[PDB]
């Protein structure tokens, strides 16, 4: 049945005189597939929504939430899209040279030269993963912050009763809000940013966000095992718990 | 059109659409009628509060970027494309662009050596790729013949 | 222990070491959140080095809290006692950008102000 409904979505698109209605379903659409973690399919349909349909829809308390909707699963969908390229390149680091023990004077230098050329490609691979680090963050961060109202929160109040959507947005932050927090904290914990893991407590119990009650009792607690974890690397480095010179 | 097309368009969505994040998720299509009617403060601004609710749309950040770069602010206009780029892969054109940019405004950092090696890799042997190596090494007549 | 400070099964002997201040690390590890909330609010309040620290630790303390076991009762009181501290905070949190670059002040590496 998958196709029935991301086949409804070109016949919607087809004519721009239902863009506001083509958006609007498409957004259903895509807070099913959400639910399900299906991001190629999710996308599939993000991309037949053509890449200009906001600027010409402009506005009904239904319209305003849709294309609000909309850019909230794109702050989503990025945020995977930027997450499993980073996570692809970490499972990819440059592997030490092989050791010959016992070696001939020729094995001798075609190491001099493995081990050296070795030695600028787990640089880069740092240098890769550092921009890939700069970048899949700062999508987590657009996510978890989302501007004006936070994550598939409606910033209109005057719309028509819709049980399903708003029930669906309220799910989807429970699915996906612990599930993208987790994820950085093993980014930054990936990357040695302990310091900035454990601000993740700031983050979530924060009163501008109250993302602490998108969160079950027992999230919680997994989170506060994952942030005593970089804590002890911060130990061993000399620092206090938090990160903090010990004077 | 003029200002007055312009700025009267701001009471039409107004009096449809007046919550704040629907307010300025229209900014992006309220700056896209300024950078028509030559208003690049007034432009700026507005694409600037779209971004604030819509932070991850790469068009809208390449938007900023090449408003930036009329603006000739390079430092703004380069971080503008890297947010377009870091989100979506495919517009091969901004890595060029940003590989363009940073050899034109500074090489001692090697992240321009950085951006320029991928941009090759994206456009195998194009004209422009050449150009820029060479401008990297302009920052020495033996040099340039090697 | 002063002399495992002053410096695996190292961390079963930090396990024991971890008896002071580091003490809300073993709590949140022996599942005993509520103590982990009480200590964590204790070393929040004699914070007065770091801001961004003191920033941190209530909002650990908080998470601690909630992710505890109090009666909606204790909890409402907790969160309550709780909101007050991040109600003055708040403001040396909302220091305008202008008069901190001016004053030539540290972003974070700054101490909690008082009134």
């Amino acid at each position: 049945e998958d196709r029935l409904k991301i086949d409804v979505i070109d016949w919607l698109v087809f004519d721009p005189a239902q863009r506001a209605e083509a958006l609007k379903q498409g957004n259903a659409i895509m807070r099913k597939f959400l639910a399900s973690k299906k991001h190629e399919a999710a996308k599939e349909v993000f991309v037949k929504i053509p890449q200009d349909s906001i600027a010409e829809i402009y506005l009904p308390a239904e319209d305003d939430n849709a294309i609000r909707e909309h850019l909230c699963i794109r702050a989503y969908l990025e945020a995977h899209e930027t997450f499993n390229e980073w996570f692809k390149h970490m499972n990819s680091v440059p592997q030490k040279p092989a050791l010959i023990p016992q070696p001939t004077f020729t094995e001798k230098v075609a190491h001099e030269h493995k081990e050296k050329k070795y030695e600028m490609d787990f640089g880069i691979w740092k240098g890769h993963l550092d921009a890939l680090t700069a970048d899949v963050k700062e999508k987590m961060y657009n996510v978890l912050l989302f501007v004006d109202g936070g994550w598939m929160v409606d910033v209109r109040e005057d719309a028509k009763e819709d049980h399903e959507r708003t029930h669906q947005m309220v799910l989807l932050r429970k699915l996906c809000l612990p599930m993208l927090c987790f994820l950085l904290h093993t980014i930054l914990h990936s990357t040695g940013q302990y310091q900035e893991c454990l601000q993740l407590a700031d983050m979530v119990s924060s009163e501008r966000h109250k993302l602490y009650l998108v969160f079950s009792k027992e999230e919680l607690r997994k989170l506060l095992q994952k942030l005593r974890e970089s804590s002890l690397m911060l130990l061993d480095q000399g620092l206090d718990p938090l990160g903090y010179e010990i004077q | 059109r003029s200002k007055a097309d312009v700025e009267r368009y701001i009471a039409s969505v107004q009096g449809s659409t007046p919550s704040p994040r629907q307010k300025s998720m229209k900014g992006f299509y309220f700056a896209k009628l300024y950078y028509e009617a030559k208003e690049y403060d007034l432009a700026k601004k507005y694409i600037c509060t779209y971004i604030n609710v819509q932070e991850r749309d790469p068009k809208a950040h390449r938007f900023l970027g090449l408003l930036y770069e009329l603006e000739e602010n390079t430092d703004k206009a380069v971080e503008c494309y890297r947010r377009s780029v870091e989100l979506n892969p495919t517009q091969k054109d901004l890595v060029l662009k940003i590989a363009e940019l940073l050899c034109k405004n500074d090489v001692t950092d090697g992240r321009a050596k950085y951006w320029l090696e991928r941009a090759a890799k994206l456009f195998p042997g194009s004209p422009a790729i050449y150009k820029l190596k060479e401008q990297l090494l302009d920052c020495g007549w033996n040099k340039l013949f090697d | 222990l002063f002399r495992w400070y002053l410096e695996q099964h190292g961390q079963l002997a930090n396990f024991l070491q971890a008896h002071e201040h580091l003490s809300w690390l073993h709590e949140i590890n022996s599942q005993e959140l509520e103590k982990a909330h009480a200590t964590l609010l204790g070393l929040a309040n004699m914070e007065t080095r770091y801001f961004a620290k003191k920033k941190t630790l209530l909002g650990l303390s908080k998470l601690a809290a909630l992710a505890s076991d109090f009666s909606e009762d204790m909890l409402q009181e907790k969160i309550e006692e709780m909101a007050e501290q991040e109600r003055f905070l708040l403001h040396q949190e909302t220091l305008p950008e202008q008069l901190l670059a001016e004053k030539q002040l540290n972003l974070s590496a700054m101490p909690v102000l008082t009134a």
